[PDB]
């Protein structure tokens, strides 16, 4: 609904490799600092930290 | 693209605003420069020039409120307002950067850490044997500051984006309410200070502030309030708002500032938390999405391109 | 269900762990009842009872570094790493909440204030002129405490979840370091500490601390070290690292806390930061999250029945 569209914002352009698929929904709609929206600046520094790791390289 | 202005708060926090060295400093080997009032109600407040007519991504963020006394609940967060605007060419925007309501813990007073540590129980035993705080006053945290971002028409200013400050926590506040945003968008509704009652209220957009520990309103220099009257003359408790209009803190938390400042406690109530203020978005633009409490310590201000 | 046990640094922060008192007052009105060490190598380290025998999700997070200098950048946040985990009832787990890195500005010292908001510039002057610092150390960030999340054996502790800190930035740090997150799952691996030079380094798992401005091992009591010993007697730099392992300020960037503790510069350079502790999971349990750098500030403990 709004989720994607706030935390888009914060992250910028972002691209994640196809072996970080499932691990970027899981974080994105599993973990606890990506549901409560108060930890919003937490998921947004979380996705930007996943997207320059090893897996998600490339 | 390299349209990324970050504006913070130079690194200053508390009651005050920064100084023009210290956003000189700030801002070194970045793409920004701006002026900062020297005195008088624009004291510390940051003016940048717009440098093109174009449509602008304006992410306004308030700054959250104190931390409690010996419980150290999780603060209160700020406001976050995301504005799209439509800006000209050498328009003078003026920014102010929300920074942290001053926490209750620690201190630099010898007797007042021996509370904090809860080694000094007299609070808890004033509460217990008379039913309420009246003399032993002070531990809650002050509240935060407000962000604001206008612009100067021909003689009065007119707002664009204000992210609403976090309220202080309370000393005993064992519980965080949940308190759900508020947003205003309708210019006819003036923005005044909150109810200030023990502890400070908070500042509002235009408003005649009169006690010390209350928030200053935006057209009043927006300083943080002053700590708890009673909670000096037997403590240091200089738990003060953020600056931005933050009121200042007492048993009970302080109110938040914003456009319309948040209430206080009116009985110095110490389990009883400061209230949120009143962010503002402008109806000349579009709100891109809805106000959300997200932000941690001090604010900041985003401008970018995506369109 | 949504039954959510948080675990706090109950208010302490700094290089030594919480009270008793202190987290008594944290969790009240909470459904969450710890035991916290009085003395030894546990003093500070939180003892919670596991109420039933089920699937638990234990999400770690670390503490941050501490600030730089003048710079004021942004500090080294913490790491996250959220497992699942199978517990029994009446299994005693404990928990180490790791503090913040203390910042080296803002400061309480007057002489120490002219020289965060860049008046004083004697440590640059030296620096142009004979090429290194020598003299005039101190002016970055202490190492994050990492957050422990084991449980005792027979004799030995077991590890479950290790969120490693984040380094001290130090205090020229024009840069960021740009490093990527560490994640051991092997026990067989021996969690020994950074390697300590003029700044302190991280505290592991299981090593043999001797430099006070070293991070503490975990079965050490994971003190914080203690600032520089050249940033003494010329300032007064009390740059000191989380509890949880976190290294000692300098000049350069302390080490943050760990399974394997993040190493820190040799030489006292001004532009070099700590580096990053390492991350531990434990073979039992599931990785849900790979592990990144969230947090900022202190670190918390989250358990929410995952599968
Ligand atoms: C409670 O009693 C009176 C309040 O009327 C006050 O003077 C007294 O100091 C209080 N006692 C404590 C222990 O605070
Ligand atoms: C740099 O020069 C010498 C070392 O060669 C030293 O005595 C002097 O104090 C240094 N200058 C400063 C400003 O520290």
């Amino acid at each position: 609904r709004m989720k994607d569209k706030f935390l888009k914002h914060l992250t910028g352009p972002l691209y994640f490799s196809p072996k970080c698929s499932k691990h970027f929904h899981r974080l994105y709609h599993n973990t606890r600092d990506c549901t409560i929206p108060a930890y919003y600046k937490r998921c947004a520094r979380l996705l930007t930290r996943l997207a320059v790791s090893p897996v998600c390289m490339e | 693209p390299t349209v990324h202005w970050l504006f913070t708060t130079c690194g200053a926090s508390g009651p005050h605003g920064p100084t023009q060295a210290q956003c000189n400093n700030a801002y070194q080997n970045s793409n920004l420069s701006v002026e900062v009032g020297s005195e008088g109600p624009l004291k510390g407040i940051q003016i940048w020039k717009v440098p093109a007519t174009d449509t602008y991504s304006i992410s306004g963020y308030g700054a959250a409120g104190g931390k409690g006394g010996k419980n150290t609940m999780m603060r209160s967060h700020g406001v976050s307002v995301l504005g799209i605007f439509n800006l000209e060419k050498d328009d003078m925007l003026y920014i102010l950067v929300g920074q942290q309501g001053e926490d209750a813990c620690p201190s630099t007073n010898q007797l007042i850490q021996k509370v904090c540590i809860g080694e000094n129980n007299v609070i808890e035993e004033e509460i217990r044997v008379n039913r309420s705080v009246h003399e032993w006053a002070g531990g809650g945290g002050g509240g935060g500051g407000a962000t604001y971002v206008f612009k100067m028409k021909d003689g009065v200013p007119v707002p664009l984006i204000i992210a609403a400050g976090g309220g202080g926590r309370a000393y005993g506040a064992k519980t965080d309410t949940f308190h759900p945003e508020r947003l205003e968008n309708n210019s006819s509704v003036l923005g005044l200070n909150g109810n200030s009652g023990a502890a400070g209220g908070g500042g509002g957009w235009n408003d005649n502030t009169s006690l010390l520990w209350a928030g200053k309103s935006l057209q009043e220099g927006a300083t943080g309030g002053h700590s708890c009257p009673q909670a000096m003359k037997k403590w240091g408790w200089e738990t003060r708002g953020g600056f931005g209009g933050g009121g200042g803190g007492c048993s009970s938390g302080g109110g938040g500032g914003g456009y319309i400042g948040g209430n206080a406690a009116s009985n110095n109530d110490p389990e009883m938390d400061g209230e949120d203020g009143v962010s503002f978005i402008s109806p000349l633009g579009i709100l891109y999405t809805p106000a959300l409490k997200v932000m941690e310590g001090h604010g900041e201000v985003n401008i970018k391109h995506y369109l």
